[PDB]
C-alpha cells in the first residue's frame, strides 16, 4: 500500500576522542538499504540490501560526496548547539535528525518529513506543509531564523517533492519482490501453569514483514488491554520480525480466551485458542 | 540520494 | 537526561538442540547511543559477534541487533551481557527459548 523513504542521522561529539562521528542509515519501510559511517576506515555510502546494489558508481560517489559534506555541517552544528545552550566543551552531545517522504499506492506524495533532536530532546521539525517550523525552545529558534532567513524550507519542500518521492518511487520497482511483498506471520498459542490455579497463554507471531501487526487477547470477546504483556516487536536477523503477547488466566478457564492476529500478509485476521 | 543539510 | 536499554535475547529460528541457529540480542529504548553488548556462551564472550548499524525510532530511542551463529544444546546456557551509562553494572539475560 503506502511506502516511506526515511534517512536516519545520527551524530555524536567525543571530546578527547576525535571528532564527532557520523552516521547515516537510509530505509525504505522497514528495510534497510544504505549506511554511511565517518569512522570507517574509507568512508563511502555502501549498499545494505540487495536491489540497491545495481545502481551505477554516479550513484555511490554522489551520496558518499554528500555524506561527507554532511559530516563536516553536523561537526559544525554541534559546536553551535553547545554554545546555544551554554555548554562546556568536556561533555559529549548527540545530534540526531530524520527525513523523507511518504507515498499513497499510487506513489503520489502524502508528506515530508525533517525533524532533529538535540540529547535525545526534540529540537526543531519542518511543519506538514514543508514551509514553516516549529522550534523546540529559545536555542533552536536561533536555528529556525537561520534557516528562515536562508529559505531551507524551500530547498526541503523541493527535495521531499521531487528527489525523495522520485527514488522512493525507484527503489519500490527495483526492490518490488521484498518491499511490495507482505510477508504473513506464523502464529501458536502456547500455555504455561505459573501455580494450581494460574496459567499462562502466550500468542507468537513470527517471520512477518513488514513490522506493523496487531496481537491482541480477548476474554469472552473483550480486549484484555490492561492485563496483556506485549514485547517488543523485535527483528529476526532475516528481514522478518518477531512479538508475542501474554496473558496470565485462571486454570480452567483457558477457552474464554482468544489470540487475535492483524497482519498485511494475512488473506484474513486470525482468531487462535490454546490446544491442550 | 540523500540531502546535503544546512548548518544549524 | 537519559534512557536505559531494553533487552529481548532470543534466536532467529524456533530452537532445535543439535541445529544451527541465529542468537539475537536486540537492544532498543536506549540514549545515548554508547551501549557495550556481548553475547555469552557458559558465560564465556562469544568472539566476532555482529550487529546492525546504528539507527533510533521515532522517539530518538535507539536501537541495535547482535547477532551471531549458534548452536543450541540442552546444556549450553546462552547469555547477552548489556553495559550502559544509565547501568550501575552491566546487566546480563539469559536465552529462554519460551521468550
Amino acid at each position: 500500500g503506502s511506502h516511506s523513504m526515511r534517512y536516519f542521522h545520527t551524530s555524536v561529539s567525543r571530546p578527547g576522542r576525535g571528532e564527532p562521528r557520523f552516521i547515516s542509515v537510509g530505509y525504505v519501510d522497514g528495510t534497510q538499504f544504505v549506511r554511511f559511517d565517518s569512522d570507517a576506515a574509507s568512508p563511502r555510502t555502501e549498499p545494505r540490501a540487495p536491489w540497491i546494489e545495481q545502481e551505477g558508481p554516479e550513484y555511490w560517489d554522489r551520496n558518499t560526496q554528500i555524506s561527507k559534506t554532511n559530516t563536516q555541517t553536523y561537526r559544525e552544528s554541534l559546536r553551535n548547539l553547545r554554545g546555544y545552550y551554554n555548554q562546556s566543551e568536556a561533555g559529549s552531545h548527540t545530534l540526531q535528525r530524520m527525513y523523507g517522504c511518504d507515498v499513497g499506492p499510487d506513489g503520489r506524495l502524502l508528506r515530508g518529513h525533517d525533524q532533529s533532536a538535540y540529547d535525545g530532546k526534540d529540537y526543531i521539525a519542518l511543519n506538514e506543509d514543508l514551509s514553516s517550523w516549529t522550534a523546540a525552545d529559545t536555542a533552536a529558534q536561533i536555528t529556525q531564523r537561520k534557516w528562515e532567513a536562508a529559505r531551507v524550507a524551500e530547498q526541503l519542500r523541493a527535495y521531499l517533492e521531487g528527489t525523495c518521492v522520485e527514488w522512493l518511487r525507484r527503489h519500490l520497482e527495483n526492490g518490488k519482490e521484498t518491499l511490495q511483498r507482505a510477508d504473513p506471520p506464523k502464529t501458536h498459542v502456547t500455555h504455561h501453569p505459573i501455580s494450581d490455579h494460574e496459567a499462562t497463554l502466550r500468542c507468537w507471531a513470527l517471520g512477518f514483514y513488514p513490522a506493523e501487526i496487531t496481537l491482541t487477547w480477548q476474554r469472552d470477546g473483550e480486549d484484555q488491554t490492561q492485563d496483556t504483556e506485549l514485547v517488543e516487536t523485535r527483528p529476526a536477523g532475516d528481514r522478518t520480525f518477531q512479538k508475542w503477547a501474554a496473558v496470565v488466566v485462571p486454570s480452567g478457564e483457558e477457552q474464554r480466551y482468544t489470540c487475535h492476529v492483524q497482519h498485511e500478509g494475512l488473506p484474513k485476521p486470525l482468531t487462535l485458542r490454546w490446544e491442550p | 540520494s540523500e540531502l546535503e543539510i544546512k548548518r544549524y | 537526561i537519559q534512557r536505559t536499554p531494553k533487552i529481548q535475547v532470543y534466536s532467529r529460528h524456533p530452537a532445535e538442540n543439535g541445529k544451527s541457529n541465529f542468537l539475537n540480542c536486540y537492544v532498543s529504548g536506549f540514549h545515548p547511543s554508547d551501549i557495550e553488548v556481548d553475547l555469552l556462551k557458559n558465560g564465556e564472550r562469544i568472539e566476532k559477534v555482529e550487529h546492525s548499524d546504528l539507527s533510533f525510532s521515532k522517539d530518538w530511542s535507539f536501537y541495535l541487533l547482535y547477532y551471531t551463529e549458534f548452536t543450541p544444546t540442552e546444556k549450553d546456557e546462552y547469555a547477552c551481557r548489556v553495559n550502559h551509562v544509565t547501568l550501575s553494572q552491566p546487566k546480563i539475560v539469559k536465552w529462554d527459548r519460551d521468550m
